RNA sequence: GCCACAGAGCA
DNA sequence: TATTTTTTTGCCTTCCGAAAATTTTG
DNA sequence: CAAAATTTTCGGAAGGCATGCTCTGTGGC
């Protein structure tokens, strides 16, 4: 009729390609601009404020709220970005030393690499190698820099250039500075930029006699907006030698300077609710973008009002510094602000440590169909047997999909209810969307109407396989895997053969069991994981599920030289052992 | 969460994952560590290389090159988070089968 | 109202901005002129300096090494890339190919070259020269280079092809048209290098001569090697060949004859210092500077000396030797020097000089005199006396005059006139106080806090920050300001460049938009029939995009005027 | 054009435990998904010991494709593997 | 707090809102009327680029179907367009590896074209 | 193995493994990620850390082939089928 | 999915007819067939046609469109009738004439007896073929091979 | 009329139709996605031929269904400029008038610039008049047998709008799209419109 | 509820 | 407002004057 | 040859980093 045929290709991750997004990219991303610092209008009830930095439009951070872009709720919304331009370019804390090392290279005058041809297509054909790694990149493009370091004057222009730095290199504004000393390797040569600076410096002090002390450490600063002027006007020929990538719009040195700052959704920045009702504190990422919009808002007031000098730079200091801290807190000293302590989490306090993301919910995570119970011992279990508490096998569950070979198991599973042990909690039908509980329903219909694609979660009964686990995992066998038996004694039982790989003793030990809920992830842990299968450590290939004490005992007073059994007494122990 | 006091669920930490790799359990670390605790059905533009939302792309204006894929709903946090610090994990896909 | 990010992205230039000026520029009029593969090459030899066949092939996407030769082809005959050819130590010959900004200012200055070629050689008095004089130069222009004979060959009558051999020789004696060779394609820095390493070798080993001396040798037979190569297209050896009739000078038949870009940016230079006498003497006095301007201007230094490109201005010796070597060929040379009674004969009918000077409060030798001393006692260096009554042009200290006019000026057109006060306040009396700057230049404080605050965003004010802690902060220092001028020229010379090109962009896009009704019209039956031909909205239509399209290109023009003074 | 054909193949000819173990999840995971066994099963309802049962006497259709480091890959089928 | 400390010039009323608009708003004055002169080198631009877009070399953008009818009689040629290889190239401007595309032993015309006298742009 | 005696710490790492987010998940985690953005290096996803962090198998253990379910359809099941319009039609008698 | 080429070959109206009917026939969608057992038949268990709607909504349509009469003075379209043998002997008939493979192909989709459709189909009929030759193929065409 | 297409793609052959036979099982999952659909720029697909080439099925890890790289050949609906075809008139309209092949694509449209010369639209009979002779009483009028000639083939795309603007669109309607595949018939010759007129 | 702090369990 | 303590240890690289060493000019 | 520019060496300061999981109670906005 009039369908269009379509057509969906299953896809992985190639590869990751880390840039910095321009402004463009900012801009093109964000779904609304945020230019008020006021968070919530008293007159609504305190609702979120439009243009501001909780605005609906970027997301929500309540269970009740509408997204007003994407019209979800907090489940259902993926969060949006915002923008907020700047009034003054800033510095970014992140890209400072590569900022440096770009003005180190570059000519302070002309923005001109400081390298001679030959150098320069000697370095580019090592840069481009076929077979150059990241280790020979960085060294090549550290030999870039000091032969950059070494040129004392331009090549294009006579220009005069000196040592570009920090300013004092500590914790505060001025760790967030950069100085350019043209004339310490002038020596006594008669630069004719000596002698401007000497001409300048004598017509100005006749009128100010005072800064003639000053004059010494007087040094050609480089601010934020002379420095993204002097890297708009950087030759893309040159961003190669600078380790930069030119062939995309995004591989600029201005890129690297703070002109648009993408404000974060609310989804990632969520507003806490308190016990008090009223009042909702809010995370420190949405108080420091209220202050940078405050600080902007004051800079560009400034300029257009014309405000002193003095106070235009303390301002752009200070929404340097707010930045700084909105990106890494423990990069400037929060005393430095005048509002200033326990510093804030910023960016970089939620990505490094124990408890980032990395190190937190990326590498290692909390898993759900997992319970931690105290272990006792039990020798009646087959060594590749684990018991489970009744209790804990009637919250475990299992998805059992409904097949031809397993329909009359699920339906006697589903009538017997989630109270008596062999039985289901909820079940997913192969049309809906939501499971429904088990301890509502009729539990009778639903097993008539068992269709062939349903999944039913069942109880973890006997034969299930279970990961089981002791957290100090110093070798591959602190976790194996074993086949659930269910008891009734409130504890997890392994046969004391086993509790050696584990290096675990009886004496107030809990141990983890995870349930794996996927049919490739049994198979995979009941065959590679197994007790039966890992009877050798791979650290020398000896045995370590082997007898242990009160085994080896047994066995050497049976087999002691003087240990002589009638028919009878043999008969008993071997029933005993069978 | 954490802890048995908010029904909270016990981690996999960097040592078990670890012995999981030394095991060669593939199936069983992805349904670990993507199935039970974060999986999170997402729109990933193949141009771009950014997500998107509702099978739209923000920065192309266009819903031709939208993916669905699943990953873990950290990864996606992480995404947004170095986006907020200008950096841009541009993701780049290629079919699973060569064809 | 409030405005989306979505209205941002599409009605603004805000993707634009992230561009580099020189890329965009050239991308634009590459992709303008010629085709999109073309701008593809272009753009990457921009983006990566220079590059080989097999590099631009695995660069980029959907390009094979055919279709890169043949738009390297394409290029290379309107001059747009040039090329070097470099044999490794192994043995292998590779040939590296490079951009030059030669080729591209052709593409973008090539009405404007036109205008110049018919206005310069005073063929305004009729019609048939101002057709094939526009015609053969837009046909040198658009084949990059051709050879006369070539030419010819398409023409059938004898008298045509006479007047013609003779317009193409009074083109070659004026200097427009040059022969084109394997100079204009090399670069000029590995020319030099070349040049250099073989006077560097030819230096007898074991010399008593140090390194430094053996440098200093080597730099001075390169310098006039180079100099001789480069002097080399202005000899007027294409011109010397008789016809086999006598009393005919022709051009050589197989020669290759190409427009001189250094000539026309000349006439360019010109006519600057013009505009920039005609707000200081007169206008009768600025009509004897016309004159004395186009009769010195074959024989004028060239806007830039070719030297300066090679690398060789980080000692300072060079660059004094520089300087002073422009000063000697600015005024020794044997037709830059004139007289009154030179001026005499080239003097038009209708000027008059008569009346136009009052002593005390037809074309005679003391009125040029007069008028030439006026001009040569002006504050700005138009002309400057080697001996009394002689006259001959500063070009190396006028350049940095029109320079700073012409940036003060723009920026009291844009920002105000008290930005033109304060620029050049901050610039007489070089590092100066706030306090200094309202007690110096007469205006209120907070209006010179806005003024400097807005200045500062385009380069135009340097802060000097000086500070009185241990730790530099902004409370306790004290803030001077300067003006560098080379940091304010390079901003303004990169901000005109990337309005050129976004208003190319803006052009290419609305004609992209209204392809489809542009090739109905320019059909051959269409043509100088739109009003029967076409529907009363299309013809508005129509209307429309030819007005914004010569609105266009008259801005460009207006810019072009405005920016190649910072190219000097 | 990267089959290595039969005759020429160079891997060994016993069969991995990751291959058993990702042969058992494959076919117990088809099975869950209602395919058809090639077994007479005796009342065995968990998908996984039928794809052992199935294993035991190599009644199972699929073939594991062995991709060597430089790109080339190499067809093995189950039941030619020893286990 | 972060609020409490104002500079002089500014209040609390004027602060706080931080508005920067995306649009420029200082004109140069080159956006005044076109002139005769400038009519004239506009439309010199105009054929300048025309001639350059149907010339020899354009290397362009990187219903012909096939069933066939007798209408295909009947029914003229487009173009027989110039292409890379139909110029008179002076091969001393050109490097050795560029000479396969060009055709150096092939047929050489000189695409000239003829100057539009008129401004025929319609207004 | 390259070249050099590395040592098992952060600058060793730093120099052996070119791979971004496994060394961000290491130490140093914003230091490592803003010189890979500023540096603008791709990271191919092929170790085994990044394949977890983005969710994806790996290439060790159960992951080092693929499993391909033959078809069991023949060549001769295959043949085109017939075409009887562009077979028996011929434009000998135009030309 | 990609296409790899637009236009592999050109099927006539009969190829199409007899391949959805045979479908039809394997799939159990005749009208005899859902006569028999669908529709008024207790016994329509352990038989069942196929279940896909779509496909069996078009090729009803399909074949209702190419077995109706396109061209009659208001009842079968003559392409239903015709068979294999026919076809070919059409196609040694019209070979033999001064006709290209589209003109072929639309007069068996459609099967002119109307003179006035025989000029639509083939442009320039007067300026290519006189009367004797045009009632020539008239006539091959009237018996419908 | 119709025409074989050759296609590449990608069939998901769920475990439980593993019984099936392979060829049945692939011909399923292409009339699944391919049959009574529009292929983009090639037309309207009916059914799948045959089949060309099979691959092996690759398996993704996590889930048991076969994957199959299938080259297949299938009859689409595709008339070619210059054919005639017979139709039913569905409803006139002023700009131009509208006819379905029965059933099979109702997206036909006859506009005013290629129908007969003079023809007219009045309200009052829903019918067009075209004044060919004195015997001027001809009516196109609706469900009659009708022959036309294909001169346009045009597609245009489906891209969707933003999903904002999607939400409020349908939150409007609440309170017609341009088909991709379309043809344009023509009556500029004698012998069209109508079959019972030039009996 | 968020945040730190404090103690405790197992080698 | 201005008196005023530490509360692990070991290892590591990058930066940066300062100083020693070497090269290079005049 | 000794002044003078340049390159390399050698210290001291500045950040970064340091087992796993688990369980309670108390306090403050
Ligand atoms: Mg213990
Ligand atoms: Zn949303
Ligand atoms: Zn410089
Ligand atoms: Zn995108």
């Amino acid at each position: 009729m009039k369908e269009v045929v379509v057509s969906e290709t299953p896809k992985r991750i190639k590869g990751l390609e880390f840039s910095a997004l321009s402004a463009a990219d900012i801009v093109a991303q964000s779904e609304v601009e945020v230019s008020t610092r006021d968070l919530f209008d008293l007159e609504k009830d305190r609702a979120p404020k439009a243009n501001g930095a909780l605005d609906p439009k970027m997301g929500v951070s309540s269970s009740s709220l509408e997204c007003a872009t994407c019209h979800g709720n907090l489940a259902s919304c993926h969060g949006h970005f915002g923008h907020l331009k700047l009034a003054l370019p800033v510095f970014h804390i992140g890209y400072f030393k590569a900022t440096i090392q770009i003005l180190q290279g570059i000519c302070k005058n002309c923005s001109a690499i400081l390298l001679s041809e030959t150098d320069k297509r000697q370095f580019l054909h090592e840069l481009r190698r076929p077979g150059v790694d990241n280790l020979r990149r960085m060294g090549i493009l550290k030999k870039i820099l000091d032969q950059c370091k070494k040129q004392r004057r331009c090549l294009h222009c006579g220009a005069l250039n000196g040592v570009v730095k920090k300013a004092a290199a500590g914790a505060g504004s001025a760790a967030l500075k950069i100085i350019h000393d043209t004339f310490r390797w002038v020596g006594k040569k008669s630069a004719p930029e000596k002698d401007i600076w000497v001409g300048e410096w004598k017509e100005v002090l006749a009128h100010n006699p005072e800064l003639e002390r000053y004059v010494k450490r007087c040094m050609d600063d480089l601010n934020p907006l002379k420095t993204l002027n002097l890297f708009k006007q950087i030759k893309s020929a040159d961003c190669e030698l600078l380790g930069i990538d030119a062939t995309v719009p995004s591989g600029r040195p201005e890129t690297y300077i703070w002109r648009y700052l993408p404000a974060p959704p609310v989804c990632i920045r969520p507003s806490v609710m308190m016990q008090d009702s009223p009042a909702s504190n809010e995370d420190d990422l949405t108080v420091k973008l209220t202050e940078i919009v405050w600080t902007s808002s004051l800079i560009k007031a400034g300029l257009d009002k014309g405000i002193s000098i003095n106070n235009m730079m303390e301002h752009w200091d200070y929404l340097q510094l707010t930045v700084a801290m909105y990106i890494n807190s423990d990069s400037v000293n929060p005393a430095m602000l005048p509002g200033s302590v326990k510093p804030i989490r910023g960016f970089c306090q939620r990505l490094k440590g124990k408890q980032g993301r990395f190190r937190g919910n990326l590498s290692g995570k909390r898993v759900d169909f997992s319970g931690r119970t105290v272990i006792s011992p039990d020798p009646n279990l087959s060594i590749d047997e684990v018991a489970v508490p009744d209790r804990v096998a009637k919250v475990l569950t299992y998805p059992e999909k409904v097949t031809r070979y397993n329909r009359h198991k699920l339906q006697e599973l589903i009538v017997n209810g989630p109270n008596v042990h062999p039985g289901a909690n909820y079940l997913l039908k192969r049309n809906e969307d939501a499971r429904r509980n088990l301890r509502y329903g009729d539990r009778m219909k639903l097993a008539k109407n068992l269709q062939i694609g349903d999944v039913v979660e069942r109880h973890l009964e006997d034969g299930d396989v279970v990961l089981f686990n002791r957290q100090p995992s110093l070798h591959r066998l602190s976790i194996l895997s074993h086949y659930a038996k269910i008891r009734p004694w409130r504890t997890f039982r392994l046969n004391e053969c086993v509790c050696t790989p584990y290096n675990a003793d009886f004496d107030g030990d809990e141990m983890n069991l995870h349930v794996p809920q996927t049919e490739e992830a049994r198979a995979e842990a009941i065959n590679l994981m197994g007790v039966k299968n890992n009877l050798l450590t791979p650290k020398s290939g000896e045995p370590i599920i082997a007898a242990t004490q009160d085994f080896i005992t047994g066995s050497y007073l049976i087999s002691h030289k003087d240990s002589f059994y009638d028919r009878a007494t043999l008969t008993q122990l071997l029933s005993m052992m069978s | 969460t954490e802890g048995r006091s908010r029904d909270g669920g016990l981690r996999l930490g960097e040592m078990e994952r670890d012995c999981v790799i030394a095991y060669g359990a593939s199936q069983l670390l992805l349904e670990r560590l993507m199935i039970s605790s974060d999986a999170f059905e997402v729109d990933v533009c193949d141009k771009c290389g950014l997500m998107g939302y509702s099978g739209w792309c923000t920065t192309c204006k266009s819903a031709e090159n939208i993916i669905k894929m699943t990953i873990p709903y950290a990864a996606k946090l992480l995404f947004q988070e170095l986006l907020s610090m200008n950096i841009a994990p541009r993701l780049r896909l290629e079919d699973i089968f060569q064809q | 109202k409030l405005v989306t990010p979505e209205d941002v992205m599409t009605i603004s230039s805000l993707e634009q901005r992230t561009l580099n000026p020189d890329l965009f520029l050239y991308k634009e009029l590459v992709k303008a002129h010629l085709g999109e593969r073309a701008a593809s090459v272009i753009g990457m030899l921009v983006a990566l300096g220079r590059l080989s066949v097999r590099e631009l092939v695995e660069k980029i996407d959907g390009m094979d090494v055919d279709s890169v030769k043949t738009t390297l082809v394409s290029l290379t005959q309107l001059r747009c890339v040039k090329y070097l050819q470099e044999t490794a130590i192994s043995g292998k010959k590779t040939t590296y190919y490079y951009y030059n900004e030669e080729g591209i200012h052709i593409l973008l200055y090539s009405g404007l070259i036109i205008d110049e070629i018919i206005t310069q050689m005073r063929v305004n008095d009729e019609e048939e020269h101002k057709q094939l004089v526009a015609e053969i130069v837009q046909n040198v222009i658009s084949l990059g280079s051709l050879t006369v004979e070539d030419y010819l060959s398409s023409v059938t009558s004898d008298s045509m092809k006479y007047t013609i051999s003779s317009l193409f020789v009074q083109l070659c004696e004026m200097g427009y048209l040059i022969q084109i060779s394997k100079l204009h394609y090399t670069p000029i820095e590995d020319l030099w290098q070349f040049l250099y390493e073989k006077h560097y070798k030819n230096i007898p080993r074991n010399s008593p001569l140090s390194d430094l001396k053996k440098r200093s040798q080597a730099k001075m037979n390169a310098k006039t090697d180079f100099a001789k190569i480069i002097n080399k297209p202005n000899e007027l050896s294409q011109i010397l060949t008789v016809d086999p009739k006598t009393s005919l000078r022709i051009v050589k038949p197989t020669v290759s004859l190409t427009i001189n870009l250094d000539r026309f940016m000349k006439g360019r230079r010109s006519k600057q210092l013009i505009n920039l006498a005609k707000t200081r003497v007169g206008s009768v006095t600025a009509q004897v500077y016309k004159i004395a301007l186009r009769l010195t201007e074959q024989k004028s230094p060239k806007i830039r000396d070719p030297l300066t490109q090679t690398g060789l201005l980080q000692d300072l010796e060079e660059a004094k030797s520089f300087q002073d070597e422009a000063e000697l060929v600015e005024e020794k040379t044997p037709g830059l020097t004139f007289n009154a009674i030179d001026l005499a004969r080239h003097l038009p009918a209708e000027l008059d000089l008569r009346g136009s000077l009052l002593s005390r409060k037809p074309h005679s030798a003391s009125l040029i005199n007069s008028h030439l001393k006026i001009l040569a006692s002006s504050n700005f260096p138009f002309l400057n006396e080697t001996k009394p009554g002689v006259y001959y042009v500063p070009y190396s200290k006028l350049m940095p005059v029109l320079k700073s006019s012409v940036y003060e000026y723009v920026i009291a057109s844009t920002l105000g006139p008290s930005a033109m006060r304060l620029s050049r306040c901050i610039r007489d009396n070089k590092l100066v106080s706030e306090k200094i700057i309202n007690s110096t230049a007469l205006m209120k404080e907070k209006d010179i806090r806005s003024t400097l605050a807005s200045l500062i965003r385009y380069n135009s004010v340097e802060i000097q920050e000086v500070p009185r802690t241990a730790d530099r902060s902004a409370s306790r220092a004290v803030f001077l300001f300067r003006c560098k001028e080379t940091h304010s020229y390079n901003f303004m010379r990169q901000n005109l460049e990337w309005n050129m090109a976004n208003l190319l962009f803006k052009k290419e896009k609305l004609k992209q938009e209204n392809s489809t009704l542009l090739k109905k019209a320019n059909r051959d039956d269409v043509k100088g029939r739109e009003n029967e031909l076409l529907l009363p909205s299309e013809l508005n239509q129509l209307k429309m995009v030819n007005e914004r399209e010569l609105n266009v290109f008259a801005r460009l023009s207006r810019l072009l005027s405005l920016w190649e003074v910072f190219q000097m | 054009e990267k089959a290595i054909p039969k005759d020429q193949r160079a891997t060994t000819p016993y069969m991995t435990k990751y291959e058993r173990a990702r042969i058992l999840g494959t076919r117990a995971l088809q099975i869950s998904m209602n395919a058809p066994v090639f077994v007479d099963l005796e009342g065995e309802t968990d998908p996984l010991r039928i794809a052992m049962k199935e294993l035991a006497e190599k009644k199972i259709p699929l073939v594991i494709r062995r991709y060597l480091p430089d790109g080339s890959f190499e067809d093995w089928s189950v039941e030619e593997l020893i286990v | 707090n972060y609020m409490s400390n104002l500079p002089f010039g500014l209040g609390y009323g004027d602060v706080g809102k931080n508005h920067i608009t995306e649009f420029p708003s200082i004109p140069l004055p080159i956006n005044g009327p076109i002139t005769n002169k400038e009519r004239s080198l506009a439309v010199k631009y105009i054929n300048f680029g025309k001639t350059v877009k149907d010339g020899p070399f354009y290397t362009g953008s990187m219903t012909n179907d096939g069933i066939e009818r007798y209408s295909d009689k009947y029914l003229k040629k487009r173009k027989i367009g110039i292409s890379i290889d139909d110029h008179p190239y002076n091969l001393n401007l050109f490097p050795n590896e560029l000479y396969n595309v060009m055709g150096i032993n092939k047929k050489k015309l000189l695409a000239i074209s003829k100057f539009n006298n008129a401004d025929d742009v319609f207004t | 193995y390259k070249g050099e005696v590395l040592g098992i710490t952060r600058f060793g790492l730093s120099k052996m493994r070119d791979s971004v987010l496994q060394l961000a998940s290491f130490e140093k985690t914003t230091d490592h990620l803003f010189d890979a953005a500023f540096y603008m290096k791709k990271d191919a996803v092929e170790g085994v850390s990044e394949c977890i962090i983005l969710g994806q198998t790996m290439s060790i253990g159960t992951g080092s082939f693929k499993v391909v379910k033959g078809t069991n359809i023949s060549e001769k099941d295959l043949v085109p089928k017939r075409c009887l319009f562009e077979s028996l039609s011929n434009e000998a008698a135009l030309k | 999915m990609k296409v790899l080429e637009e236009r592999n070959a050109f099927l006539s109206d009969y190829e199409v007819l007899k391949f959805l009917t045979d479908l039809e026939k394997k799939h159990l969608w005749d009208q005899k067939s859902l006569a028999a057992l669908k529709k008024s038949r207790s016994k329509g268990k352990q038989n069942r046609p196929y279940n896909h709607p779509e496909l069996q909504g078009i090729t009803r349509n399909v074949v209702n469109y190419l077995s109706i009469n396109k061209n009659f003075i208001n009842e079968k379209s003559g392409i239903s009738k015709m068979s294999d043998e026919s076809f070919a002997e059409l196609m040694t008939k019209l070979n033999s004439f001064k006709l290209f493979k589209a003109e072929k192909l639309q007069i068996v989709n459609q099967l002119p007896a109307n003179m006035v459709h025989l000029y639509s189909i083939v442009e320039e009929c007067d300026a290519r073929f006189d009367e004797k030759t045009i009632e020539e193929m008239l006539e091959i065409i009237s018996g419908y091979a | 009329m119709f025409i074989l297409s050759k296609i590449a793609d990608l069939v998901r052959i769920p475990p439980d139709q593993f019984h099936r036979d392979t060829i049945s099982a692939i011909t399923h999952q292409l009339n699944n996605k391919f049959a009574n659909k529009i292929i983009p720029n090639v037309g309207l697909c009916i059914t799948i031929y045959d089949l060309l080439t099979v691959e092996e099925g690759q398996l993704k890890p996590g889930d048991g269904s076969s994957y199959i790289n299938v080259t297949f050949r299938a009859v689409v609906f595709k008339p070619f400029l210059g054919e005639i075809v017979t139709g039913w008139i569905s409803k006139c309209t002023a700009e131009g008038i509208k006819v379905s092949l029965l059933g099979i694509f109702d997206d036909i449209f006859i506009p005013q610039n290629m129908l007969f010369e003079g023809c007219y639209y009045t309200p009052e009979e829903s019918a067009w008049i075209w004044p060919m002779d004195e015997e001027t009483k001809l009516y196109f009028d609706v469900n009659e047998k009708i022959r036309f000639r294909i001169e346009r083939e045009v597609f245009v795309d489906v891209k969707p709008k933003s999903p904002k603007e999607r939400e409020l669109e349908e939150r409007a309607q609440l309170e017609e799209k341009p088909p991709a595949y379309a043809l344009l018939g023509s009556c500029q010759t004698d012998g069209m419109g109508l079959v019972s007129w030039w009996e």
